[PDB]
RNA sequence: CACCUCGAUGUCGGCUCGUCGCAUCCUGGGGCUGUAGUCGGUCCCAAGGGUUGGGCUGUUCGCCCAUUAAAGCGGCACGCGAGCUGGGUUCAGAACGUCGUGAGACAGUUCGGUCCCUAUCCGUCGCGGGCGUUGGAAAUUUGAGAGGAGCUGUCCUUAGUACGAGAGGACCGGGAUGGACUUACCGCUGGUGUACCAGUUGUUCUGCCAAGGGCAUUGCUGGGUAGCUAUGUAGGGAAGGGAUAAACGCUGAAAGCAUCUAAGUGUGAAGCCCACCUCAAGAUGAGAUUUCCCAUUUCUUUAAGAAAGUAAGACCCCUGAGAGAUGAUCAGGUAGAUAGGUUGGAAGUGGAAGGCUAGUGAUAGUUGGAGCGGACCAAUACUAAUCGGUCGAGGACUUAAC
RNA sequence: GUAGCGAAAUUCCUUGUCGGGUAAGUUCCGACCCGCACGAAAGGCGUAACGAUUUGGGCACUGUCUCAACGAGAGACUCGG
RNA sequence: CUCGUUAAGGAACUCGGCAAAAUGACCCCGUAACUUCGGGAGAAGGGGUGCUGACUUCGGUCAGCCGCAGUGAAUAGGCCC
RNA sequence: GUAUGAGUAGCGAAAGACAGGUGAGAAUCCUGUCCACCGUAUGACUAAGGUUUCCUGGGGAAGGCUCGUCCGCCCAGGGUU
RNA sequence: UAGUGAACCAGUACCGUGAGGGAAAGGUGAAAAGCACCCCGGAAGGGGAGUGAAAUAGAUCCUGAAACCGUGUGCCUACAA
């Protein structure tokens, strides 16, 4: 089980026993089915799906041509789910956020926020130099390694461009599912920022 | 959230006034301690006449902090100082009478003598 | 958000406020991209206040607009002189009346000789 | 965040009385012993007031045995039975944190009456 | 921290293969036909999209 | 010992960053035991992870205090000073004890004592351009390979059972909940929040009152949106296989017995390979699937020839952010909600101005939850994304089969 | 080698021993004296006031630190000289 | 690099509280050991500070008013053993 | 003499903005308005020192850490009773 | 780059308080016949047209090497240490 939706935001719900708990909303516009891979044919098992109907402007012929089958809209987002049934998928079939049930544990999937060219401090967490004490080192990336190598082994962290990562977090609960408005409520919060993607999966580890 | 170093008011009429964190209990490199935690401290203030005195290493429970607690119905608890009561080893305080409110939270902590003592919970 | 043009807060607050009095009075400057670009907000809110007209507009207005002399004629046989203030409740504002916003335009020129920097002119359309 | 106020627009409460910052009030808040559920009043200044919607939450200061306690609610708490305006204080700002420094008569709030 | 050794002349000219300049945006003024930056008045008529300015 | 370095190889300790060995501190597995149980002792396998906060001292070391499952030992120029410090050692000053007739001297002490360098190359962390991947493009993808993670406490139950005379007190098994570490995020608690709101002092200016502007660290002070944030919140190291280490075997001869081994066959660990997460076809071994365009013109030449209009498409340029040093990425360019403005809201602040009333007055009430309102929300083509330009295929050969 | 002082700007052994201070003090203060190797004008002992002197303790205060976060400006970054 | 703010803690940093923070103006009360009797001493520790009236012996006092805060900003000792 | 580093470091405390003019050419020159800075000075006089840098009219070779139509620069005249 | 330091306005310029120290710098052409005139340009500088035996002898002027820089390309080069 899987879906593809978009992060709309954060908020907080009480639930029963009057518990206090936040949840990201994510919206899921149903997804389409648009292509069914085999072993026969590609070797491997996956169902291709699209999501978030994009204008036709903002499509080319041959992505047209590829949703044609489908006989859907340009989507804006296209991505393949693994581990499911094939049987029970078909070009042009719906996926809707009813398929998951409040309780269910899930996989989300998104790309972190970035943060541009960040130092190694916050990078890595390392450790800054004291402030004082006539100390010239504050947010620098410590010794680069010992003498001996000549040269500086691979993996030592220093400062670059930072976020924009995939990021899964495990184990997240499906706190609501509202069919009427396409939303999922999952427990905790999700990598990405608003309105980007995101993706739901059946939790692996479960 | 108590560290070491961090002076607390004593709760409670064992003798003590003021003690000094020597030590956060539950973990090897546990930094800070909240409501409902046990810490090591010493005597650095005690009452000319009480029991305990000056100097002594005593075991002691957190029983309000400036940074108080949050409940699973997501409210809050803050208290303007931070106090604690001596203990002995098994939860018992060595004083007979408790000062100023106290947190709930003792109560899941298994404090249930210093909760009965105490003038109010909350 | 909003640039910061290269100076502390209260320099660009000031220049902000200078460039906007000069296109108030002068309906047509050239300036730079982004002071062309701040300033159109800056002045548009200016003629928002200036739409209003009402003495609250008024001074809210000029806590902001700098006290220049938008313009002088002879008139009764004597010089009356209209301050940017004067000028923006009563030709700017009765002039927009009917427009809802975007009430500069800015159009793109060559660069600066000393600079390079790219040069726009901003005008009340 | 259209969608997250219509999402939340069912749980939001609207038993609230109208209560701003400085009025004195009293909280009926369920507390739970074990099996036994009981109600014990916090009465107290409202000290703080933040936050929109589902997420607005209150701050509610008394000093009890000589020692000042604050309690925090969300607004829409289902935890709270009833919140109940003693009073009404003439405040001059949102947040009162200042009291949290003064004691006894420097911390009285003249009353208005509304 | 100095160069241990100097700079060849063909390593030098290989750092300076990305050394150089672009002329971009260059397309004929709609109202003289004078080549203009787009989105630019054009600098010869000083028209723009078809008004004089 | 004196082999490199005295036309200079920076010396103790500490900080940041680690990495590696196992002669293993804990955690894991096991044999023996002077192993009743709980604790242990010793030895074998095991380096996956972790292996602390202070007082003293320049210190290493060491003692001590308090914890922890544990508080390992070592190499890496006794790692790491073009990464930091400079307390000690080791200049010039001065002093004490001592030696010396003396200048002076003392691994004898004490107070004070300049730590320079703009990264060329390799190396490391990130981000682009070109070409290749053999027609040109738009997407989705397998995974050769690589990296990340790998820790553990306490309590309840089994059970006061096994064991033990008693005291005491389990293995295995099943749950709950923490510490440290770590991946994300701003709904909550808070921080910040220099073009948000308010109070206020001095002075100065808007001719004066009123109302405001300038400067005084944002003048100061009380709050605070978005964004960025931890101490705040959520999640993770879960189960599980394959082959093994030490160890234990089963069957079994050599060697009628015995024997774990020689053949044959199995159990067996935080260990190895998977399993979990991430990067990944420049993996030149350049992979795979779906979709789109179509075989054009001229000259040379049988040329895998050349250039010149293109198609699918891409870019230039322009409006921007959820992106960003710049490139890039992504959202848009009137086939339009991309941004500004406008309108309506929201957070936030806390009751605007001008009046009215009361008061001698400061001031209070009322008009009125008012006024203002950066980044937030929804609409609105009013302003600006116009007009245009550039690049971009016609698909080689051999041999199976059809 | 007297008075006085003494593990001291002098005590190597040495973190001497004891007490105070601290949860814990090779530093510090008080005391002892086997003074390696104090000692009376290269002065001995003490001393109010004074010291940008050296040393130890305490209150207040704080990012110094647990442990880092945000914001403003200059440089760094892009462009023109 | 210069500067502002910072939850909880408040020297746990460190060779060392280095740096930073805090005190800081005027008026009033009060002020220790020791001392060479001068000092210590601005010891320490506390209280007041705005605006409007009334009254003042002109320094005050009474009453009222406002804010979180009245040397409302800037410039002004940290203290003790 | 010419390279490399490299079109890199640096361009030496701080507020400018726009309109008009001049001109081959203007962020840099003139004018105007506003804004901002010093004001026991960044104001007004003088000694030393410098020695024409003073004024007027031209110039943009070189200098001015950019530009320059401008200058304490260059060219031509004048100026100290 | 020799030869006096000085073949040239040299003990000069410059450096130093002073004693003192102390440079660099020759060559058009036979003859200036030193490019009238035209074109671009504000000028500089170029292209013509001319002088000249020669102007790639045009005043930085006889010859004009090398370092260094640039233009065009016959061949090679984007799996290589
Ligand atoms: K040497
Ligand atoms: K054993
Ligand atoms: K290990
Ligand atoms: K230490
Ligand atoms: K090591
Ligand atoms: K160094
Ligand atoms: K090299
Ligand atoms: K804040
Ligand atoms: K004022
Ligand atoms: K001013
Ligand atoms: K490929
Ligand atoms: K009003
Ligand atoms: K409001
Ligand atoms: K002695
Ligand atoms: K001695
Ligand atoms: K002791
Ligand atoms: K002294
Ligand atoms: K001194
Ligand atoms: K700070
Ligand atoms: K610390
Ligand atoms: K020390
Ligand atoms: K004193
Ligand atoms: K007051
Ligand atoms: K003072
Ligand atoms: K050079
Ligand atoms: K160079
Ligand atoms: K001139
Ligand atoms: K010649
Ligand atoms: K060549
Ligand atoms: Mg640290
Ligand atoms: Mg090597
Ligand atoms: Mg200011
Ligand atoms: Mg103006
Ligand atoms: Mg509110
Ligand atoms: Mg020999
Ligand atoms: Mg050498
Ligand atoms: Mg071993
Ligand atoms: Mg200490
Ligand atoms: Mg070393
Ligand atoms: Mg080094
Ligand atoms: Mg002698
Ligand atoms: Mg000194
Ligand atoms: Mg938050
Ligand atoms: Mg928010
Ligand atoms: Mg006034
Ligand atoms: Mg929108
Ligand atoms: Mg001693
Ligand atoms: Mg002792
Ligand atoms: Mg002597
Ligand atoms: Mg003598
Ligand atoms: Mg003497
Ligand atoms: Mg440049
Ligand atoms: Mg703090
Ligand atoms: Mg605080
Ligand atoms: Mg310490
Ligand atoms: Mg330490
Ligand atoms: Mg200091
Ligand atoms: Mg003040
Ligand atoms: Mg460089
Ligand atoms: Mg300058
Ligand atoms: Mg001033
Ligand atoms: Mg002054
Ligand atoms: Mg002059
Ligand atoms: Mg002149
Ligand atoms: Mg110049
Ligand atoms: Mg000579
Ligand atoms: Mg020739
Ligand atoms: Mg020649
Ligand atoms: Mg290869
Ligand atoms: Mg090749
Ligand atoms: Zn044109």
């Amino acid at each position: 089980k899987g879906i593809l939706g978009k992060k709309v935001g954060m908020t907080q719900i009480f639930t029963e026993s009057g518990e206090l708990i936040p949840v990201t909303v994510v919206e899921a516009t149903p997804n389409v089915v648009l292509q069914v891979k085999t072993v026969e044919t590609d070797g491997y098992e996956a169902i291709q799906v699209g999501y978030q109907d994009k204008r036709e402007v903002l499509s080319n012929k041959p992505a047209k041509g590829h949703v044609a089958k489908a006989n859907t809209a340009p989507k804006r987002f296209i991505k393949e789910f693994k581990n499911v049934e094939l049987g029970e998928y078909e070009v042009g079939k719906e996926i809707k956020v009813d398929v998951f049930q409040a309780g269910d544990v899930v996989d989300v999937t998104g790309t972190t926020k970035g943060k541009g060219f960040q130092g190694a401090i916050k990078r890595h967490g390392q450790s800054r130099g004291p402030m004082s004490h006539g100390s010239r080192y504050h947010r620098r990336p410590g010794s680069m390694g010992p003498v001996a190598p000549n040269r500086v082994f691979k993996n030592k962290r220093l400062a670059g461009r930072m976020g924009g990562d995939r990021v899964t977090i495990q184990n997240l609960e499906v706190v609501k599912v509202d069919v009427e408005r396409n939303v999922i409520l999952i427990k905790g919060n999700i990598p990405g920022a608003k309105k980007s993607l995101i993706t739901i999966k059946s939790a692996v580890k479960a | 959230m108590i560290q070491q170093e961090s002076r607390l008011r004593v709760a409670d009429n064992s003798g003590a006034r003021e003690i000094l964190t020597i030590k956060v209990l539950g973990g090897s490199g546990r930094k800070t301690a909240n409501i409902g935690d046990v810490i090591v401290a010493t005597v650095k203030q005690a009452t000319p006449g009480g029991v305990v005195k000056k100097g002594e290493v005593v075991k002691a429970v957190i029983v309000r902090t400036k940074s108080g607690a949050r409940r699973a119905d997501g409210s809050y608890i803050k208290f303007d100082e931070n106090a604690a009561v001596i203990i002995r080893d098994d939860k018992s305080p060595r004083g007979t009478r408790i000062f100023g409110p106290v947190a709930r939270e003792l109560r899941e902590n298994n404090f249930m003598k210093i909760v009965s003592l105490a003038p109010e919970v909350l | 958000s909003y640039r910061k043009l290269g100076r502390t807060s209260s320099q660009r607050k000031a220049m902000l406020r200078d460039i906007t009095t000069d296109l108030i009075i002068n309906e047509r400057i050239v300036t730079t991209e982004a002071r062309a670009k701040e300033v159109r907000s800056t002045v548009e809110k200016m003629i928002t206040l200036g739409k209003r007209g009402d003495l609250h507009a008024r001074r809210q207005a000029a806590t902001f607009v700098r006290n220049e002399v938008a313009s002088v004629r002879e008139e009764d046989e004597s010089i009356v002189v209209e301050s940017a203030l004067q000028k923006l409740f009563n030709d700017l504002g009765p002039r927009f009346a009917e427009r809802q916003g975007g009430y500069t335009r800015i159009l793109k020129t060559e660069p600066r000789r000393g600079d390079a920097a790219p040069m726009v002119v901003i005008e009340f359309v | 965040n259209p969608l997250i106020q219509e999402l939340t627009q069912e749980q939001l409460r609207t038993d609230i009385p109208a209560f701003r910052p400085g009025d004195t009030v009293r909280v009926h808040a369920k507390v739970v012993e074990g099996t036994r559920e009981r109600i014990q009043l916090f009465e107290g200044v409202v000290i703080k007031r933040r936050g929109a919607g589902i997420s607005e939450t209150y701050t509610v200061r008394k000093v009890s045995n000589g020692v000042g306690v604050e309690r925090t609610f969300p607004l829409h708490t289902p935890r709270v039975a009833q919140i109940e305006v003693v009073r009404y204080g003439k405040v001059r700002r949102a947040k009162l944190y200042y009291l949290r420094a003064l004691h006894g008569k420097a911390a009285r709030i003249k009353e208005i009456r509304r | 921290a100095v160069p241990a050794r100097r700079t060849s002349k063909a390593k030098k000219a290989k750092r300076r293969t990305h050394y150089k300049l672009t002329i971009k945006g260059l397309n004929a003024c709609s109202n003289c036909g004078e080549m203009k930056k787009s989105h630019h008045v054009c600098p010869a008529c000083g028209h723009y999209d078809g008004k004089d300015v």
